[PDB]
């Protein structure tokens, strides 16, 4: 019995995991977002300075 | 007569130049606006000020 729950909080462990790999690629479109924002905002000024 | 005749033409001068930087000004905002910065309020009221 006691290696069976040692089992269950191994399984249970590694699933943790695998759902932080969303959460940061959550992250990483966040950062994304924001990029875009910026080369919108320069090639929105770039002409003007010519 | 004389000391009018000399004002008048220090006033025209001036006047020249304030028309000159009312252009530069509408320019920049008609480019504002084509690039997407700008409404359209901030042209009619260059074009106003012009």
């Amino acid at each position: 019995e006691k290696a069976k729950t040692a089992l269950a909080s191994s399984v249970r462990q590694t699933h943790q995991l695998m759902i932080n790999s969303k959460q940061l690629q959550a992250n990483i479109e966040v950062q994304k977002i924001a990029l875009a924002k910026a080369q919108s905002d320069y090639n929105r000024r770039v002409p003007l300075g010519n | 007569s004389f000391n009018n005749i000399n004002a008048s033409i220090s006033s025209i001068n001036a006047y020249k130049q304030a028309v000159v930087s009312a252009q530069s000004s509408l320019d920049a905002m008609e480019a504002g606006y084509s690039v997407g910065t700008r409404t359209i309020v901030d042209v009619l009221d260059a074009t106003t000020t012009l």
